[PDB]
C-alpha cells in the first residue's frame, strides 16, 4: 500500500 | 465543529471560487489528502492543476494548513509552484502548477532509470531538501508518488500535506507520521526526530528508483514497519547492477543512527551526484514517450 498514514502527537 | 473548521480555513485561504474562471475539471490522480484534477483557465487556455481535499476525510484535518505554510513562505525552483487557495463548499480547493509529466511512480513502476537518471532525480530531490531543512521544514512523506515531473524532465517535490517544522524551541518532532514502506526506523520507534527523517526515506525512493519497488512491500504495513525499525538497513534486490558509487551514496542515506545519517547539505557534494543528466535525460522516461 502506497497511502500515508498519520497517528503521534 | 465542521463547521467551526470551515470558518477557520475560510480566514486563511483567498476569497472566492476559482470555478469563476476554470473550465473543464478532469481528475488525473488521488493523494493521501483528496484528488488532483486538470482545469483550463477560460481567459487564455492555459492548463492548471487543483488539488480538491475534503474537510471531512482527512486523519487529521488542521494538517490542511501545511498546504497553507508552504505556499505563503517556502516556494523554490524543485518546489511544486501553488497559486490561490480556496474554500469551496466542504473542500479545500489548491490551484497549483501542473506538472504534466506526472509522477515518478508512474516511471519507477514501468521501467528502468540508468545511474544519470537516478542522479538527476536525486540531485533535485537534494536541492529542495538542502533549502527546506536549512528553514526547519521536514517533508515527511518523501517516496516517488511525491516527485512531479515537467514535459521536459524538471523535478520537484510535491505533496506537503504531512509536513512539520522544527525550530530552536521545538527542535524535534515526535508525530508518527509518512508511509510505512519509507518510514526512518528512529521515526518508527517513537524517538523524537528531525529533518534527517527525509534523507532515509529518500534513500528508500533510490531503491524505489533501482528495484522499482521498496524493501519489504510484499510484507503487511505494520510487519514491513517492524523490519525497518529492527534489522540491518533494507539491501537492493539488485546489489549487482549498481555502481560503487551509488552503493557509497546510498551507504549515506540508509544510515540507522540519524546522528550518522548525511545531511541533505552534504549530500550535495557527494561524487555520485556528479552523474546527475540534465533534465532532457529524464524525459525519455514518460510515459507518452517509453
Amino acid at each position: 500500500r502506497r497511502r500515508t498514514w498519520y497517528f503521534g502527537g | 465543529s465542521h463547521e467551526q473548521f470551515r470558518a477557520a480555513l475560510q480566514l486563511v485561504v483567498d476569497p472566492g471560487d476559482p470555478r469563476s474562471y476554470l473550465d473543464n475539471f478532469i481528475k488525473i490522480g488521488e493523494g493521501s489528502t483528496g484528488i488532483v484534477c486538470i482545469a483550463t483557465v477560460r481567459s487564455s487556455g492555459k492548463l492548471v492543476a487543483v488539488k480538491k481535499m475534503d474537510l471531512r476525510k482527512q486523519q487529521r484535518r488542521e494538517l490542511l494548513f501545511n498546504e497553507v505554510v508552504i505556499m505563503r513562505d517556502y516556494q523554490h525552483e524543485n518546489v511544486v509552484e501553488m497559486y490561490n487557495s480556496y474554500l469551496v463548499g466542504d473542500e479545500l480547493w489548491v490551484v497549483m502548477e501542473f506538472l504534466e509529466g506526472g509522477a515518478l511512480t508512474d516511471i519507477v513502476t514501468h521501467t528502468r532509470m540508468n545511474e544519470e537518471q537516478i542522479a538527476a532525480v536525486c540531485l533535485a530531490v537534494l536541492q529542495a531538501l538542502s533549502v527546506l531543512h536549512a528553514q526547519g521544514v521536514i517533508h515527511r512523506d518523501i517516496k516517488s508518488d511525491s516527485i512531479l515531473l515537467t514535459h521536459d524532465g524538471r523535478v520537484k517535490l510535491s505533496d506537503f500535506g504531512f509536513c512539520a517544522q522544527v525550530s530552536k524551541e521545538v527542535p524535534r518532532r515526535k508525530s508518527l507520521v509518512g508511509t510505512p514502506y519509507w518510514m526512518a526506523p528512529e521515526l518508527i520507534s517513537r524517538l523524537p526526530y528531525g529533518p534527517e527523517v527525509d534523507i532515509w526515506s529518500l534513500g528508500i525512493m533510490v531503491i524505489e528508483m533501482v528495484d522499482g519497488e521498496p524493501p519489504y512491500f510484499n510484507e503487511p504495513p505494520l510487519k514491513a514497519m517492524k523490519m525497518i525499525r529492527d534489522n540491518l538497513p533494507p539491501r537492493l534486490k539488485n546489489l549487482h547492477k549498481v555502481s560503487p558509487s551509488l552503493k557509497g551514496f546510498l551507504d549515506r542515506l540508509l544510515v540507522r543512527d540519524p546522528a550518522q545519517r548525511a545531511t541533505a547539505a552534504e549530500l550535495l557534494k557527494h561524487p555520485f551526484l556528479a552523474k546527475a543528466g540534465p533534465p532532457a535525460s529524464i524525459v525519455p522516461l514518460m510515459r507518452q514517450n517509453r
